[PDB]
């Protein structure tokens, strides 16, 4: 037998890095005062059609995660005034911990949140997060309630992704987006059923 | 915790004929066309599909998936004019070891009829199904009084 | 069962022990003891009753006593017949002692008198 099976395995169906999500954040002039956007993102995989669907075979399911941030920034004005390379922090808030609400703030300094600081012009940023969950696999489809006589149907818990620019503001507006490339890691599936076809999908199982 | 034994059967003559499919889903998350715990939870009484209250789609299973690839799911079929018994043994599955039973359905058994059915004229013009349920390897913790 | 050979269908027959006043519903009686008799590979059905008292013996005539279990025959399904074949059966019971029954303590009453 000269043909393999070895491109149909789990690992090989799933293990492919694809963008989840776009951040937008930016530095603002330093003559108008308005304050400097950060971007919030919960991880959740209920937003992209072809992974999902890829995950909807099958009804639990455990895999760690590879991220990748690709950034890009822009001159938003056409003024002489420049500025220097700029400085990004990207936060890591595990699941449970709590979320930033102003770019200043001390969630910002929590020791318990890592956090990585990246260059702009330089290698990609990467990291990678294990498999975090109080059960023994996730479960995309879940016949329970939280209360009994209350949501129908867990939800899974990943963490969040906070981005701001350390730098202070310039006498120039420059506005910066974080791509985020996601790839599941070491992934393993259980009990397979039907695929749902092409109709927008939906957020639980109703449709 | 707890595994089962289902036995379902048909009593039907030799002038009758049709075709059951019975499938065993597990966490078998159904929805309308829209859920609350009343719906979700008949009990023995039981629900019934429907066509074109809470009734999924026959034809999507009621979770949006087409019938014809319910197969994947443990399953058998009876056919009126080779065998009319079924027997599904059911272990446990759940992503936990152990789960509480009063708000978790493990499984869900659902029957629809992939052929009609008929009969000769003048003969019963419908046919009993029963279901046999029996636990296995059971077992409870955390006891409380009453 | 005195049916024909073409008609189908299911019977519980269950006993009710002593003290327990008798069963009204087929769910009652499927949580007791019972037997599923198959009417179309079974012809007929057998139940042992066993011996229960607090005594070693018990009255054949009393009063008062309104228990000693009770023998219930229910519809599990109904009856489903091919064609034509007449929907009404006929059964018939019949009843005996074991190999362990006993009496004592003879006493006669038959008279004529007028």
């Amino acid at each position: 037998q000269h043909r393999s099976r070895s491109e149909s395995s789990i690992e090989s169906f799933f293990a492919r890095g694809a963008c989840v999500t776009i951040m937008t954040v930016d530095n603002p002039a330093s003559t108008t005062n308005k304050d400097k956007l950060f971007a919030v993102w919960k991880i959740t995989y209920k937003d992209t059609v072809q992974l999902r669907r890829k995950l909807e075979f099958f009804t639990y399911s455990r895999f760690d995660m590879e991220l990748t941030f690709v950034v890009t920034a822009n001159f938003t004005e056409t003024n002489n005034g420049h500025a220097l390379n700029q400085v990004y922090q990207i936060m890591y808030v595990p699941p449970g911990a709590p979320v930033p609400e102003k770019w200043d703030d001390y969630t910002w300094q929590t020791s318990s949140n890592p956090s990585i600081f990246y260059t702009y012009g330089t290698a990609p940023a990467r990291i990678s997060v294990p498999y975090v969950g109080i059960s023994n696999a996730y479960s995309h489809f879940y016949d329970g309630f939280s209360k009994v006589p209350s949501l129908y149907g867990s939800l899974n818990d990943f963490g969040i992704l906070a981005v701001r620019v350390v730098n202070d503001p310039n006498p120039t507006k420059v506005t910066s987006k974080i791509r985020v490339y996601l790839k599941p890691k070491h992934i393993r599936v259980w009990c397979p059923r039907p695929p749902r076809a092409v109709a927008y999908y939906g957020p639980g199982v109703d449709y | 915790r707890s595994g089962y034994t289902v036995h379902v059967q048909c009593n039907a003559s030799k002038f009758h004929q049709g075709a059951l499919g019975v499938f065993a889903v597990p966490e078998m998350c159904l929805a309308g066309d829209s859920t609350s715990y009343q719906n979700a939870n008949p009990g023995e009484k039981g629900g019934t599909f429907t066509g074109t209250r809470f009734c999924p789609v026959d034809y999507l299973l009621g979770n949006g998936t087409l019938l014809g690839n319910a197969f994947v799911f443990p399953h058998q079929i009876i056919n009126l004019r080779t065998n009319n018994c079924a027997t599904l043994v059911l272990p446990y599955v759940n992503s936990l070891s152990i789960d509480s039973m009063v708000k978790h359905n493990n499984w869900g058994i659902a029957i629809l009829p992939l052929a009609p059915l008929n009969f000769a004229s003048e003969s019963s013009p419908e046919i009993p199904i029963t279901l046999t349920i029996a636990p296995m390897c059971c077992e409870f913790n955390g006891l409380r009084n009453i | 069962f005195c049916g024909s050979m073409m008609a189908t269908g299911k019977l519980l027959v269950s006993y009710a022990p002593p003290g327990a006043d008798p069963p009204k519903k087929r769910k009652e009686a499927m949580l007791g003891t019972h037997v599923i008799w198959d009417i179309g590979l079974q012809s007929s059905c057998t139940m042992v009753v066993p011996w229960i008292s607090n005594t070693t013996y018990r009255l054949t005539i009393d009063d008062s006593f309104t228990e000693g279990g009770y023998i219930s025959v229910f519809y599990q399904t109904r009856i489903v017949v091919p064609l034509s074949t007449p929907r009404e059966m006929d059964i018939l019971g019949f009843v005996s002692a074991c190999n362990d029954f006993s009496v004592r303590l003879l006493r006669d009453t038959t008279h004529i008198e007028q």
